Protein backbone atom coordinates (compact mmCIF):
# COMPACT_ATOMS: atom_id res chain seq x y z
CA UNK A 1 0.00 0.00 0.00
CA UNK A 2 2.52 2.29 0.57
CA UNK A 3 5.65 3.27 -1.53
CA UNK A 4 8.87 4.40 0.66
CA UNK A 5 6.98 4.30 3.92
CA UNK A 6 7.12 1.47 5.81
CA UNK A 7 7.94 2.36 9.38
CA UNK A 8 7.33 5.46 10.93
CA UNK A 9 8.39 7.12 14.22
CA UNK A 10 6.12 8.87 16.00
CA UNK A 11 8.44 11.80 17.75
CA UNK A 12 5.73 12.80 20.32
CA UNK A 13 3.65 11.80 22.87
CA UNK A 14 0.07 11.94 24.17
CA UNK A 15 -2.95 12.23 21.98
CA UNK A 16 -1.72 13.04 18.77
CA UNK A 17 0.80 10.21 19.12
CA UNK A 18 -1.54 7.66 19.66
CA UNK A 19 -3.70 9.57 16.76
CA UNK A 20 -0.56 9.21 14.17
CA UNK A 21 -0.09 5.45 15.74
CA UNK A 22 -3.86 4.59 14.59
CA UNK A 23 -3.49 6.12 11.04
CA UNK A 24 -0.47 4.05 10.62
CA UNK A 25 -1.53 0.47 11.29
CA UNK A 26 -4.30 1.64 9.28
CA UNK A 27 -2.35 1.90 6.19
CA UNK A 28 -0.20 -0.75 7.09
CA UNK A 29 3.06 0.76 8.39
CA UNK A 30 4.66 -0.18 11.59
CA UNK A 31 5.18 2.23 14.25
CA UNK A 32 7.67 3.44 16.44
CA UNK A 33 7.41 4.85 19.84
CA UNK A 34 9.37 7.43 22.00
CA UNK A 35 8.89 7.86 25.67
CA UNK A 36 10.67 9.87 28.22
CA UNK A 37 11.51 8.55 31.63
CA UNK A 38 9.25 10.44 33.01
CA UNK A 39 6.29 9.04 30.49
CA UNK A 40 7.76 5.62 31.29
CA UNK A 41 3.73 4.50 31.58
CA UNK A 42 1.86 6.81 29.10
CA UNK A 43 -0.39 4.80 27.24
CA UNK A 44 0.76 6.15 23.97
CA UNK A 45 3.96 3.80 24.55
CA UNK A 46 1.15 0.46 24.64
CA UNK A 47 0.07 1.79 21.16
CA UNK A 48 3.30 1.29 19.14
CA UNK A 49 5.03 -2.07 17.07
CA UNK A 50 8.04 -0.70 19.09
CA UNK A 51 8.98 1.70 21.82
CA UNK A 52 12.50 3.34 22.89
CA UNK A 53 13.43 5.57 25.79
CA UNK A 54 14.58 8.66 24.25
CA UNK A 55 16.11 11.94 26.23
CA UNK A 56 17.81 9.84 29.17
CA UNK A 57 19.10 11.99 31.65
CA UNK A 58 17.61 15.57 30.22
CA UNK A 59 14.74 16.97 31.78
CA UNK A 60 11.19 15.89 31.50
CA UNK A 61 10.94 18.12 28.48
CA UNK A 62 13.80 18.86 26.93
CA UNK A 63 13.64 14.67 26.90
CA UNK A 64 11.30 14.78 24.15
CA UNK A 65 13.49 17.56 21.99
CA UNK A 66 16.40 15.78 21.97
CA UNK A 67 16.91 15.77 18.18
CA UNK A 68 19.97 13.87 18.05
CA UNK A 69 18.86 11.01 20.32
CA UNK A 70 15.50 10.74 18.19
CA UNK A 71 17.49 10.62 15.36
CA UNK A 72 19.69 7.77 16.67
CA UNK A 73 16.57 5.67 17.64
CA UNK A 74 15.16 6.81 13.71
CA UNK A 75 18.19 4.93 12.61
CA UNK A 76 18.71 2.14 15.00
CA UNK A 77 14.87 0.51 14.55
CA UNK A 78 14.59 1.43 10.67
CA UNK A 79 12.75 3.93 10.47
CA UNK A 80 11.66 5.28 7.07
CA UNK A 81 9.73 8.32 8.49
CA UNK A 82 8.88 10.79 11.34
CA UNK A 83 5.97 11.96 12.20
CA UNK A 84 6.60 15.13 14.64
CA UNK A 85 3.18 15.54 15.84
CA UNK A 86 2.17 18.88 17.14
CA UNK A 87 4.01 21.12 19.50
CA UNK A 88 7.17 19.82 21.00
CA UNK A 89 10.01 19.83 17.29
CA UNK A 90 7.20 19.97 15.21
CA UNK A 91 7.69 23.69 14.02
CA UNK A 92 11.58 23.16 14.92
CA UNK A 93 13.86 24.43 11.70
CA UNK A 94 17.10 21.81 12.91
CA UNK A 95 14.40 18.88 13.43
CA UNK A 96 13.45 19.07 9.76
CA UNK B 1 -6.95 39.87 8.34
CA UNK B 2 -4.17 37.21 8.11
CA UNK B 3 -2.27 36.50 11.42
CA UNK B 4 -0.18 33.10 11.29
CA UNK B 5 0.53 29.84 9.59
CA UNK B 6 0.79 26.51 11.75
CA UNK B 7 3.17 24.32 9.52
CA UNK B 8 1.94 21.20 11.05
CA UNK B 9 -1.20 19.33 12.13
CA UNK B 10 -3.19 21.13 14.79
CA UNK B 11 -5.29 19.72 18.10
CA UNK B 12 -8.37 20.55 15.89
CA UNK B 13 -7.81 18.86 13.07
CA UNK B 14 -10.86 16.32 14.44
CA UNK B 15 -13.42 18.56 13.81
CA UNK B 16 -12.64 19.30 10.44
CA UNK B 17 -12.55 15.46 9.41
CA UNK B 18 -15.61 15.43 10.89
CA UNK B 19 -17.49 17.89 8.58
CA UNK B 20 -15.60 17.10 5.24
CA UNK B 21 -15.24 13.13 5.59
CA UNK B 22 -11.34 13.50 4.66
CA UNK B 23 -8.28 11.52 6.97
CA UNK B 24 -6.20 14.57 7.71
CA UNK B 25 -3.52 12.21 9.32
CA UNK B 26 -3.64 9.60 6.80
CA UNK B 27 -3.75 11.92 4.15
CA UNK B 28 -0.36 13.26 5.47
CA UNK B 29 1.28 10.03 5.29
CA UNK B 30 0.26 9.48 1.67
CA UNK B 31 1.46 13.02 0.75
CA UNK B 32 4.79 12.28 2.50
CA UNK B 33 5.25 8.61 1.04
CA UNK B 34 5.51 10.73 -2.26
CA UNK B 35 1.53 10.76 -3.58
CA UNK B 36 -1.08 13.34 -4.59
CA UNK B 37 -4.11 14.19 -3.35
CA UNK B 38 -6.09 12.63 -6.04
CA UNK B 39 -4.53 9.34 -6.38
CA UNK B 40 -7.74 7.10 -6.05
CA UNK B 41 -5.97 5.86 -2.91
CA UNK B 42 -5.79 8.73 -1.36
CA UNK B 43 -9.01 9.93 -2.45
CA UNK B 44 -9.01 13.70 -1.48
CA UNK B 45 -11.57 15.11 -3.96
CA UNK B 46 -11.54 18.17 -6.08
CA UNK B 47 -11.32 20.88 -4.56
CA UNK B 48 -15.11 21.64 -6.29
CA UNK B 49 -16.13 18.13 -4.34
CA UNK B 50 -14.97 18.82 -0.94
CA UNK B 51 -18.30 20.32 0.88
CA UNK B 52 -19.31 20.91 4.55
CA UNK B 53 -21.00 18.08 5.65
CA UNK B 54 -23.11 19.02 9.12
CA UNK B 55 -21.19 20.79 12.20
CA UNK B 56 -18.65 19.75 14.85
CA UNK B 57 -17.78 21.01 18.59
CA UNK B 58 -14.60 19.88 20.26
CA UNK B 59 -13.82 19.91 23.70
CA UNK B 60 -10.51 19.29 25.56
CA UNK B 61 -10.46 17.44 28.50
CA UNK B 62 -8.14 17.95 30.76
CA UNK B 63 -6.86 18.24 35.01
CA UNK B 64 -7.17 22.03 34.64
CA UNK B 65 -8.96 22.35 38.44
CA UNK B 66 -11.63 25.19 37.99
CA UNK B 67 -11.70 25.60 41.62
CA UNK B 68 -8.39 25.98 41.73
CA UNK B 69 -7.27 28.73 39.20
CA UNK B 70 -6.97 25.88 36.08
CA UNK B 71 -4.17 24.19 38.01
CA UNK B 72 -3.24 20.56 36.64
CA UNK B 73 -4.35 18.26 38.99
CA UNK B 74 -2.16 15.44 39.21
CA UNK B 75 -2.59 11.85 40.35
CA UNK B 76 -3.72 8.31 39.73
CA UNK B 77 -7.01 7.96 37.61
CA UNK B 78 -8.66 5.31 39.69
CA UNK B 79 -11.85 5.58 37.36
CA UNK B 80 -12.03 6.72 33.74
CA UNK B 81 -15.26 5.86 31.87
CA UNK B 82 -15.88 7.76 28.50
CA UNK B 83 -18.92 7.43 26.64
CA UNK B 84 -20.20 6.52 22.90
CA UNK B 85 -23.26 6.56 20.66
CA UNK B 86 -23.83 8.21 17.67
CA UNK B 87 -21.84 11.60 16.40
CA UNK B 88 -19.23 11.16 19.01
CA UNK B 89 -15.66 11.11 19.04
CA UNK B 90 -13.00 10.57 21.47
CA UNK B 91 -8.88 10.76 21.23
CA UNK B 92 -7.37 9.62 24.13
CA UNK B 93 -4.03 11.58 25.67
CA UNK B 94 -3.16 10.49 28.79
CA UNK B 95 -6.82 9.54 30.39
CA UNK B 96 -6.96 6.15 30.75
CA UNK C 1 -38.54 -10.20 -2.86
CA UNK C 2 -40.16 -8.93 0.45
CA UNK C 3 -39.92 -11.21 3.00
CA UNK C 4 -40.37 -9.23 6.38
CA UNK C 5 -41.29 -6.66 8.60
CA UNK C 6 -39.79 -5.55 11.68
CA UNK C 7 -41.60 -2.73 13.61
CA UNK C 8 -39.41 -1.66 16.00
CA UNK C 9 -35.64 -0.28 16.17
CA UNK C 10 -32.71 -2.59 14.99
CA UNK C 11 -29.43 -3.75 15.86
CA UNK C 12 -27.56 -2.11 13.02
CA UNK C 13 -29.21 1.09 12.65
CA UNK C 14 -26.08 2.49 13.83
CA UNK C 15 -24.79 2.15 10.12
CA UNK C 16 -27.64 4.20 8.41
CA UNK C 17 -27.25 6.66 11.01
CA UNK C 18 -23.95 6.90 10.10
CA UNK C 19 -24.10 7.56 6.10
CA UNK C 20 -27.52 9.71 6.25
CA UNK C 21 -26.81 12.24 9.72
CA UNK C 22 -29.89 11.07 10.89
CA UNK C 23 -30.15 10.41 14.42
CA UNK C 24 -32.84 7.69 14.53
CA UNK C 25 -33.36 7.02 18.03
CA UNK C 26 -33.98 10.95 18.55
CA UNK C 27 -36.23 10.44 15.72
CA UNK C 28 -38.38 8.16 17.45
CA UNK C 29 -38.88 9.66 20.45
CA UNK C 30 -39.88 13.00 18.35
CA UNK C 31 -42.60 11.29 16.67
CA UNK C 32 -44.40 9.32 19.49
CA UNK C 33 -44.23 12.60 21.02
CA UNK C 34 -46.20 14.30 18.33
CA UNK C 35 -43.90 16.10 15.73
CA UNK C 36 -43.56 15.74 12.09
CA UNK C 37 -40.59 14.93 10.32
CA UNK C 38 -39.71 17.71 8.92
CA UNK C 39 -40.63 20.42 11.90
CA UNK C 40 -37.21 22.17 12.11
CA UNK C 41 -36.19 20.93 15.78
CA UNK C 42 -36.72 17.22 14.29
CA UNK C 43 -34.62 18.11 11.27
CA UNK C 44 -35.36 15.25 9.11
CA UNK C 45 -34.88 16.52 5.12
CA UNK C 46 -37.40 15.94 2.85
CA UNK C 47 -36.65 12.65 1.04
CA UNK C 48 -34.74 14.23 -2.18
CA UNK C 49 -32.54 15.58 0.38
CA UNK C 50 -31.83 12.66 2.39
CA UNK C 51 -28.52 11.07 0.62
CA UNK C 52 -26.13 8.84 1.42
CA UNK C 53 -22.45 10.25 3.09
CA UNK C 54 -19.57 7.43 2.72
CA UNK C 55 -19.95 4.66 3.81
CA UNK C 56 -19.99 2.33 7.48
CA UNK C 57 -19.32 -0.91 8.52
CA UNK C 58 -20.41 -2.70 12.27
CA UNK C 59 -19.25 -5.29 14.11
CA UNK C 60 -20.42 -6.86 17.36
CA UNK C 61 -18.16 -8.17 19.86
CA UNK C 62 -19.32 -10.91 21.90
CA UNK C 63 -17.96 -13.41 24.26
CA UNK C 64 -19.20 -16.12 21.66
CA UNK C 65 -15.53 -18.43 21.72
CA UNK C 66 -14.82 -19.17 18.09
CA UNK C 67 -12.56 -22.27 19.43
CA UNK C 68 -15.12 -23.44 21.02
CA UNK C 69 -18.14 -23.57 18.88
CA UNK C 70 -18.96 -19.69 19.74
CA UNK C 71 -20.58 -21.08 23.38
CA UNK C 72 -20.46 -17.51 24.92
CA UNK C 73 -18.08 -17.32 27.74
CA UNK C 74 -18.43 -15.87 31.22
CA UNK C 75 -17.20 -13.92 34.09
CA UNK C 76 -15.49 -10.57 35.02
CA UNK C 77 -14.25 -8.83 31.99
CA UNK C 78 -10.41 -7.62 34.17
CA UNK C 79 -9.35 -5.20 31.14
CA UNK C 80 -11.71 -3.59 29.04
CA UNK C 81 -9.83 -1.11 26.56
CA UNK C 82 -11.68 0.15 23.47
CA UNK C 83 -10.60 2.10 20.97
CA UNK C 84 -11.17 5.51 19.15
CA UNK C 85 -9.99 7.90 16.47
CA UNK C 86 -11.85 9.70 13.48
CA UNK C 87 -14.54 7.30 12.00
CA UNK C 88 -14.92 5.33 14.84
CA UNK C 89 -18.16 4.57 16.76
CA UNK C 90 -18.62 2.56 19.94
CA UNK C 91 -22.45 1.49 21.11
CA UNK C 92 -21.36 -0.36 24.88
CA UNK C 93 -23.73 -3.19 26.28
CA UNK C 94 -21.87 -5.21 29.08
CA UNK C 95 -18.77 -4.56 27.69
CA UNK C 96 -17.14 -2.03 30.72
Amino acid sequence: MMNRIKKVLVANRGEIAIRVMRACTELKIKTVAIYSQEDTGSFHRYKSDEAYLVGAGKKPIDAYLDIENIIEIAKESGADAIHPGYGFLSENIEFA
Amino acid sequence: YFIEVNPRVQVEHTITEMITGIDIVQSQLFIADGYALHDQLVAIPKQEDIHIHGSAIQSRITTEDPLNNFMPDTGRVDTYRSTGGFGVRLDAGNGF
